[PDB]
């Protein structure tokens, strides 16, 4: 199995057409504040793929 | 903000992370059913404790999330397929002790013995033993010893723990919020939330006893007949007020009556439809079965297989080189990886069974378009159902004659028609009575209906009252009589089958009549056809996303359980066992003992 790519998932918002982003910050949905980490409403923004 | 999009955003996680798991698990059984080693083995422990783990953790985590405040139906059966609590709901100790005696009793039931008197040993084991000791013998003597030797030694081995374990399982219920074990598992069937198609958990056992009702007729001739043969060939064993022989079923259990269809066989003297020499003659293997039984679901209407099915598949049994499992199963990796593990060889039950398998090969990828929490049938009986209505259809002469298995000068008289309908009589309708009465009898013991000091006193009535079978020695509390099957003493639901079998008679006149086709049921085809086709692939890719109760009316219409479709099916052999039974008398009486 290749797990060599990784993907966004989940953001606040959506991309423009030609734009290419970096930015790895947690995602947010729930109003409890994340410190670093994951857990009740934190998630990773990269999932490694299959 | 809202707590529907933190529910879909868990779950879409859930599921990107879970279908790797699912995936490595499935090639490490894989691997381990086509090489038998002990690194393939060990690996596939360790993904399956893996995979067991983030399970539990995803669902505790899930746990928090609650259910009321969710307004989309599929979220919410996710959640609930999700948060399943399972056996986390009992303290430590006592989920330890069930799993030892969940362990201990599928080793005594796995190793099996005899071990006769008067000989050294005499200790064979339960399949090369038992099963050809019961199925292809002619004497009434040791049938009945064997039968009584081992239900005694299951018994006494079997019936302390019975009831720690029926306690336990109780328990596990009750921790649930469940009223008894046996609504734990009718809860499968209920669906909630929909207005309009709802089944509420008590409207299942309405409708089983409902389609027993209209069942019972059927059962009734079919046992006086059975009973009329029994007689005819032995005339010192079976009385025409009593009911029938324990061990004269061919079988440990009762449940399939297949050997005795040799017995019983109206026209013996007349040919079989097997089809064996004319494969064996032209030069068929295990690739061209393949090839047509993909050609006939491409006729139907289904897709072709993907790249990786015929690169794959084991279609030839290696021998003595390597130790591989030869068991028919429709493994499904769940990313595109659809492969049959089976050692299809030059036989027409092979033919059949791999039918079976490209049916359930099918129907895992007609809902592939969805998530991991939706690719699995709705229920545990369609799943089956849809892989055996096209072995029921494909199992038409006329079908093979068009093929090319039967020459086409071939005569079609009634024999052979009235041959096959008893042969599939004593193979689906005389396991109906008996598994209505074991699941009636476990749902009265999980519930509490029935004394635990009256386990036996119920079981051995209720096998005479519903069941036309009677015992031919009293036996005592100590045995435990009703605990000697495979899915009850390894928590295994036994009503599926039931459900199977009162939906593929349905699904078969559903699609005989879709295809414009008018006559008889038992010879109607659904190949070459367009309409059939679409209304079954628009049925079977919907999957865990719509209930149940609201899919069956999308393939057939009705929106209950019902069983005409069985009888119209069976009328022409209902008319037979009426004209010949019409001398000789129907029913039997609970007095009566061949003690």
């Amino acid at each position: 199995g290749n797990y060599n790519y990784l993907y966004r998932l989940f953001r606040k918002s959506n991309l423009k057409p030609f734009e290419r982003d970096i930015s790895t910050e947690i995602y947010q949905a729930g109003s409890t504040p994340c410190n670093g980490v994951e857990g009740f409403n934190c998630y990773f923004p990269l999932q490694s793929y299959g | 903000s809202t707590i529907e999009e933190q529910a879909k955003t868990f779950l879409d996680k859930f599921n990107h992370e879970a279908e790797d798991l699912f995936y490595q698990s499935s090639l490490a059984s894989w691997n381990y059913n086509t090489n038998i080693t002990e690194e393939n083995v060990q690996n596939m422990n360790n993904a399956g404790d893996k995979w067991s783990a983030f399970l539990k953790e995803q669902s505790t985590l899930a746990q928090m999330y609650p259910l009321q405040e969710i307004q989309n139906l599929t979220v919410k059966l996710q959640l609930q397929a999700l948060q399943q609590n399972g056996s986390s709901v009992l303290s430590e100790d006592k989920s330890k002790r069930l799993n030892t005696i969940l362990n201990t009793m599928s080793t005594i039931y796995s190793t099996g013995k005899v071990c006769n008197p008067d000989n050294p040993q005499e200790c064979l084991l339960l399949e090369p033993g038992l099963n050809e000791i019961m199925a292809n013998s002619l004497d009434y003597n040791e049938r009945l010893w064997a039968w009584e030797s081992w239900r005694s030694e299951v018994g006494k081995q079997l019936r302390p723990l019975y009831e720690e374990y029926v306690v336990l399982k109780n328990e596990m219920a009750r921790a649930n919020h469940y009223e008894d074990y046996g609504d734990y598992w009718r809860g499968d069937y209920e669906v909630n939330g929909v207005d309009g198609y709802d089944y509420s958990r008590g409207q299942l056992i309405e409708d089983v006893e409902h389609t027993f009702e209209e069942i019972k007729p059927l059962y009734e001739h079919l046992h006086a007949y059975v009973r009329a043969k029994l007689m005819n060939a032995y005339p010192s064993y079976i009385s025409p007020i009593g009911c029938l022989p324990a061990h004269l079923l061919g079988d440990m259990w009762g449940r399939f009556w297949t050997n005795l269809y040799s017995l019983t066989v109206p026209f013996g003297q007349k040919p079989n439809i097997d089809v064996t020499d004319a494969m064996v003659d032209q030069a068929w293997d295990a690739q061209r079965i393949f090839k047509e039984a993909e050609k006939f679901f491409v006729s139907v209407g289904l897709p072709n297989m993907t790249q990786g099915f015929w690169e794959n598949s084991m279609l030839t049994d290696p021998g003595n080189v390597q130790k591989a499992v030869c068991h028919p199963t429709a493994w499904d990796l769940g990313k595109g990886d659809f492969r049959i593990l089976m050692c299809t060889k030059v036989t027409m039950d092979d033919f059949l069974t791999a039918h079976h398998e490209m049916g359930h090969i099918q129907y895992d990828m007609a809902y592939a378009a969805q998530p991991f929490l939706l690719r699995n049938g709705a229920n545990e009986g369609f799943h089956e159902a849809v892989g055996e209505i096209m072995s029921l259809s494909a199992a038409t002469p006329k079908h093979l004659k068009s093929i090319g298995l039967l020459s086409p000068d071939f005569q079609e008289d009634n024999e052979t028609e009235i041959n096959f309908l008893l042969k599939q009589a004593l193979t689906i309708v005389g396991t109906l009575p008996f598994t209505y009465m074991l699941e009636k009898w476990r749902w009265m013991v999980f519930k509490g209906e029935i004394p635990k000091d009256q386990w036996m006193k119920k079981w051995w009535e209720m096998k005479r009252e519903i069941v036309g079978v009677v015992e031919p020695v009293p036996h005592d509390e100590t045995y435990c009589d009703p605990a000697s099957l495979f899915h009850v003493s390894n928590d295994y639901s036994f009503i599926r089958y039931y459900t199977r079998t009162l939906y593929q008679f349905q699904f078969q006149e559903a699609l005989c009549q879709a295809a414009k086709h008018e006559g008889p049921l038992h010879k109607c085809d659904i190949s070459n056809s367009t309409e059939a086709g679409q209304k079954l692939f628009n049925m079977l890719r919907l999957g865990k996303s719509e209930p149940w109760t609201l899919a069956l009316e999308n393939v057939v219409g009705a929106k209950n359980m019902n069983v005409r479709p069985l009888l119209n099916y069976f009328e022409p052999l209902f008319t037979w066992l009426k004209d010949q039974n019409k001398n000789s008398f129907v029913g039997w009486s609970t007095d009566w003992s061949p003690y």
